RNA sequence: GGUUGCGGCCAUAUCUACCAGAAAGCACCGUUUCCCGUCCGAUCAACUGUAGUUAAGCUGGUAAGAGCCUGACCGAGUAGUGUAGUGGGUGACCAUACGCGAAACUCAGGUGCUGCAAUCU
RNA sequence: GAGAACAGAAAUCUCCAGUAGAACAAAAGGGUAAAAGCCCCCUUGAUUUUGAUUUUCAGUGUGAAUACAAACCAUGAAAGU
RNA sequence: AAGCUCGUAUCAGUUUUAUGAGGUAAAGCGAAUGAUUAGAGGUUCCGGGGUCGAAAUGACCUUGACCUAUUCUCAAACUUUAAAUAUGUAAGAAGUCCUUGUUACUUAAUUGAACGUGGACAUUUGAAUGAAGAGCUUUUAGUGGGCCAUUUUUGGUAAGC
């Protein structure tokens, strides 16, 4: 646009990071969740990672290394039809369903599951999973809220407790959970239940069905063909926790195709660049093209 | 080609810049408010200047930004008071452009002599969809060079609706 | 100043035998405009050895006048007589540092018949006296010594 | 210069600025020795040896007239100068004989008195239109 | 008059290398420290709090200490005609394992098994490094290389 | 091999322009009951995955492309420098002896590599 | 830079480019871009105890400063600070 | 000066090897900041003075300002690069490896962190050169006007300043 960049401007130029660059990770969050007190030496922090895409939940434990960052599990919303969630994969009851996911899994592979249930009941009342006496201290871990912006009502935080009710020790506080009064300075427990199995997709779904046949009926052709009716949403939940709680261990894809095959197909739609060669012959060319005046 | 990327208003801004503080802008705004149907935002003096009676910090004029159905009707409105033609300065070269109007009765809009007479800036930006890529928190990047608008473009877009002229150059 | 002493010549006309390594080379340099050096003749060696080796034994500074004394400070090493010395030093070789050093410094007199040179302190390759002047270290110090 | 030959014969170019700032002191009883920091008196050039100080473009008909000029103006400055005629075209630089197979090539362009080289390096498109002459049929 | 502040002198030393301004990389964050381990103090002068005075910059001492967020080093100084001892609490972005000692604790290691297998074949070993020896003879051969003979150039000027 | 999440190093990765992209993913994209935030559901929040599209993002290709990277008896053993002399020179300064040794220049080549976990004709 | 009634060089309103060319009380230098800058929300860690340590050094004082320990608090979903 | 504790030791105004730190010399300026000579081209559709219909809200002008690609020349308080000389640390018995003890610290966790028991490895045991012995304690004299030379260097026209 005639905003042209001297050669001077860029040469002097010094580029983000690389994740910088890519509106991906905020690095002064990063400097304060990774690093650990000098004199506890190895000892990992462990972060909640929650990321949304728009049609998945993302969630990972993970761990720093200079080499790189560390897995040690991880669950995703698009498991759950698993565990009996077909639909609203993207939602808080989602979002607490893969948080429970996550902690089970976990401690699961940890040896701590047994110990440390979680709550089971679930009322949706503030509360931090709290140790055990003359046993194992439970497996803490920090949520990593990404760039999401905290809100108060935010999914992120459905994940959060969902990973709390879990049995790991998330620390956090009530007044994002949906429920929290600022007036009030209080939690309605009431409304955050609701929204562990789903009530607000549920009152809305009724709402909409008596209100509108035609637009309840595009938002939930899903749950139409499915003869789903709204106000199942709860059992469907319920019955994902048990589920979840049940059987938390990973199991991977079925997998059509190998990793080889994959790759012998899957970007030899993929351009292949020319030989120093190549590029001279095409230099020739294009003068011999160009060469005349005009 | 051409599917998606179809051409839109993102926004329109109606500023009033009234000039000084008190009544008269708490005057304006009204018309602002009564006619977005919004409550609109006063802006303050960047720095003192004697001659135009400004105090820095001192709030001189009004705004509000209006989006989607209803800002595309008080966009008709104003064109209409200038009988569907503008200039071809109007248009920006980044493909945004904008008019002005005296007496805001001339859209509508009783008279209410407490409330008086006031002309207004139009300031209406295109976009097309993908704008958000530019807008979001996360992976905020830039729209591509094809896609992202342009005064030619966006002159023709104007005169293809609204059956307008555009005039001069 | 320092290097001077470390390689025991600390006095005009002295000499010993250094061996030629990177960490010895680097000394020789430091040292240059104050010395003169070269590459001694198995000749040279026999005779400073014979006329002016004395060895060290507490401290005191002892003259090589029969093998037995060399065998008593040097037999542990092999090297029991004055030209096991010789040859230790000529053929460098494994304990070349003890056999050296258990040789005093060499006190040589002026040359006699000369420097050769009007002017000592400018390098050989200059005109005279100073540096490694090579094969001609042995004429010089026959005539020192 | 410009009486034997005209106003227009030559380019003469002073070589070197002076930018360096001479002080005096400076003495007006008196003061002393105290506080002696003088102030700026003067500017000068710092020239070095082989260094350029002026420089004289013309043809090769006026050699003789243009050393004159640069062996007149000697007695002005302190020291020892040399003229020396240099192999070099004019100002530029290459030996006459490289800057001519390149004049005669297409790959020098007239700008603001001096001259403009053509590259084998930016974009092809815009240095086609820069050195037509270089890649013509042409004669 | 005069000025000695703390951080008199130290335009060049503490300012930030060319096109590395900025956030400091995790890296930094992720070395851990033990009592004992060699660092090398270097400044970053944009990390202000637990930062070395200058005499420290370039200088490498021992940890003597590990606390939340520094590690506390020990610096012989010479003042006078004697070192002193001195102890510094730098936080972590100053400091940097000394990249020798790691040199030296693998050649330890490479130390122990060349013993092993010479032990494990009973024969002599060799294990200290000797410096450049002066070359051995060589035959150089003239196949291909019959030697081209150069003579020194006459003066000339280029300007 | 592609793609995604979390990364290491932080342009061989950035910049400008033009192409191309199967599959899955990612995205844009539809909606506003609910928690939530706006002058403005644009952003931020939630909801559907349903109506649509590869246009953009994104990935890769092109370019005697700007930049960045690497090499080289390219310049140059030059500039500068440690040490030496009762060396030269009125001086400015310079040469020689034992060593160390650049930058710009020029030309050649190159334009992300990679760790963990998941997924894909 | 390109655009918008009264509106002008200079008022307010869009969009594009933009490595910092700004701002950070003050001299200058260093440092900083999802910040250390600008707008907003909650606050008193400018607190309590008494040691070690760096600079200046005699390795005295003083000023300043660094990292811990033991309290009590602030903030934030949290790691943290 | 008085000794004392020991006795080949760990020492050292030195080299080598390995690994750091540094921004001076030089260099650079069609690289950032600042300075500086010259044209060239293009912009102003938004500074201006005319002549052309007073005309001008219209042309071609020369003149600024600005932009692009060049051009000659510079910096103690400029710089991407960047020496030489000087400079920090290391080159092991206070080491290495294996086994498994203690704790109130620390960890999801007998997990780490420290400190240890027991077991193994002494020819070159971990570069060079030298060591005229190493380590240590008390006490006290004089001094606290300095000056000169090579080299680096500031003020000054300069000075046996
Ligand atoms: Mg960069
Ligand atoms: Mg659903
Ligand atoms: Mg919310
Ligand atoms: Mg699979
Ligand atoms: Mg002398
Ligand atoms: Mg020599
Ligand atoms: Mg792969
Ligand atoms: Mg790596
Ligand atoms: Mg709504
Ligand atoms: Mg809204
Ligand atoms: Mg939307
Ligand atoms: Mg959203
Ligand atoms: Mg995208
Ligand atoms: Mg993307
Ligand atoms: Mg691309
Ligand atoms: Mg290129
Ligand atoms: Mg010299
Ligand atoms: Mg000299
Ligand atoms: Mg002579
Ligand atoms: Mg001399
Ligand atoms: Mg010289
Ligand atoms: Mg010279
Ligand atoms: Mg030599
Ligand atoms: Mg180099
Ligand atoms: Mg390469
Ligand atoms: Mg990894
Ligand atoms: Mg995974
Ligand atoms: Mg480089």
């Amino acid at each position: 646009q005639k905003d042209a960049k001297s050669s001077a401007y860029s040469s002097r130029f010094q580029t983000p990071f690389r994740r910088r660059r890519e509106g991906k990770t905020d690095y002064y969050q990063r400097k304060r969740l990774v690093t650990q007190h000098k004199a506890k030496y190895n000892t990992p922090k462990y972060r909640l990672v929650v990321r949304f895409t728009n049609k998945d939940i993302i969630c990972q434990i993970i761990s720093s290394t200079i080499t790189g960052d560390v897995v040690l599990a991880a669950a995703y919303s698009h498991e759950l039809p698993r565990y009996g969630i077909t639909h609203g994969l993207t939602n808080w009851a989602a979002a607490y369903a893969t948080g429970l996911l996550i902690a089970r899994r976990t401690l699961q592979k940890l040896g701590l599951d047994e110990t440390y249930k979680g709550v089971e009941e679930v009322e949706g009342e503030y509360e931090l999973t709290e140790a055990v006496e003359d046993g194992p201290r439970p497996f803490k871990v920090f949520l990593d809220i990404g760039l999401q912006r905290t809100t108060t009502g935010a999914r992120v935080f459905g994940a959060l407790k969902g990973a709390s009710d879990g049995g790991l020790y998330v620390p956090h506080s009530e007044n994002r959970f949906p429920g929290w009064d600022f007036e009030t300075e209080e939690i309605d427990p009431e409304l955050l239940r609701s929204y562990i199995f789903g009530g607000h997709v549920s009152q809305y779904m009724e709402e909409l069905a008596d209100d509108d046949e035609e637009r309840f009926s595009e938002l939930f052709k899903g749950y139409l063909a499915d003869d789903i009716d709204a106000d199942s949403l709860e059992d469907i939940y319920t019955s994902a926790h048990e589920a979840i709680r049940a059987d938390p261990a990973f199991k991977p894809t079925e997998k059509k195709f190998t990793k080889e095959q994959y790759a012998a197909e899957s970007k030899k739609y993929r351009q292949t660049k020319l030989s120093k060669e190549e590029r001279a012959a095409r230099v020739a060319a294009k003068i011999a093209a160009l060469a005349g005046q005009q | 080609q051409n599917p998606m990327r179809d051409l839109k208003i993102e926004k329109l801004v109606l500023n009033i810049s009234v000039g000084e503080s008190g009544d008269r802008l708490t005057r304006a705004s009204k018309v602002l408010e009564q006619l977005s149907g919004q409550t609109p935002v006063q802006s303050k003096a960047r720095y003192t200047v004697r001659t135009f009676g400004i105090r820095r910090n001192e709030k001189i004029a009004v705004h509000v930004t209006v989006r989607g159905p209803k800002a595309e009707e008080i966009l008709e409105r104003g064109l209409k008071v200038k009988e569907y033609q503008l200039r071809d300065r109007n248009f920006s070269a980044t493909g945004n452009f904008g008019f002005g109007i005296d007496e805001h009765i001339d859209l509508g809009i009783k008279y209410d002599p407490s409330i008086g007479i006031f002309g207004m800036d139009f300031y209406v930006v295109m976009n097309r969809p993908g704008a958000r890529v530019t807008r979001r928190k996360r992976c905020k990047g830039t729209v591509g060079n094809s896609h992202k608008t342009t005064k030619e473009d966006t002159v023709s877009w104007f005169k293809q609706k609204y059956d307008a002229d555009v005039l001069d150059k | 100043r320092k290097v001077l002493q470390l390689l025991r010549l600390t006095r005009i006309n002295s000499g010993t035998f250094v061996k030629v390594t990177k960490a010895t080379l680097e000394l020789l340099k430091l040292i240059e405009p104050y010395v003169a050096y070269g590459y001694p003749s198995y000749s040279t060696i026999r005779q400073l050895v014979y006329k002016r080796g004395f060895g060290k034994i507490n401290k005191q500074r002892v003259p090589l006048s029969d093998n037995a004394i060399i065998e008593a400070n040097l037999g542990k090493y092999g090297i029991l007589s004055i030209d096991d010395l010789i040859h230790e030093i000529i053929t460098v070789g494994p304990h070349f540092k003890q056999a050296n050093n258990f040789l005093w410094p060499f006190k040589l007199s002026n040359p006699s018949g000369g420097w050769g040179v009007p002017r000592k302190f400018k390098h050989f390759i200059q005109g005279g006296s100073f540096g490694n002047r090579e094969e001609f270290i042995n004429k010089l110090v026959k005539s020192m010594n | 210069m410009t009486t034997v030959s005209g106003r227009d014969a030559f380019h003469l170019r002073v070589r070197v600025h002076p930018f360096h700032v001479l002080r005096i002191n400076k003495m007006l009883l008196q003061q002393g020795m105290r506080g002696a920091w003088g102030k700026p008196h003067g500017l000068a050039a710092r020239v070095d040896i082989g260094q350029i100080i002026f420089s004289v473009r013309t043809k090769d008909s006026n050699k003789d007239v243009v050393v004159e000029g640069l062996r007149r103006a000697r007695y002005k400055f302190p020291g020892q100068q040399k003229i020396i005629l240099s192999k070099k075209w004019g100002f530029t630089n290459l030996d006459r004989p490289e800057y001519l197979k390149k004049r005669e090539a297409g790959e020098v362009k007239d700008d603001g008195a001096f001259v403009k080289f053509l590259s084998k390096k930016g974009s092809l498109e815009n240095n086609i239109r820069e050195f037509p002459e270089y890649f013509a049929a042409q004669a | 008059g005069k000025s000695h502040g703390y951080r008199s002198r130290t335009r060049y030393m503490f300012q930030r290398d060319f096109r590395k301004h900025g956030a400091v990389h995790l890296s930094t964050y992720l070395k851990v420290y033990k009592v004992g381990d060699i660092v090398d103090i270097k400044a970053n002068g944009s990390i202000q709090k637990g930062m070395p005075h200058k005499f420290y910059q370039g200088k490498t001492g021992v940890v003597y200490n590990v606390t939340k967020s520094s590690v506390g080093v020990i610096i012989n100084k010479m003042v006078g005609n004697r070192y002193l001892e001195k102890r510094l609490n730098l936080r972590v972005e100053h400091i940097k394992h000394s990249k020798c000692r790691q040199e030296f604790l693998e050649r330890v290691k490479a130390n122990a098994a060349k013993r092993a297998e010479a032990k494990a074949q009973g024969v002599a070993v060799q294990l200290k490094r000797q410096p450049a020896q002066p070359r051995e003879s060589r035959i150089v051969s003239t196949e291909g290389n019959v030697p081209q003979t150069l003579a020194p150039v006459p003066y000339e000027t280029f300007i």
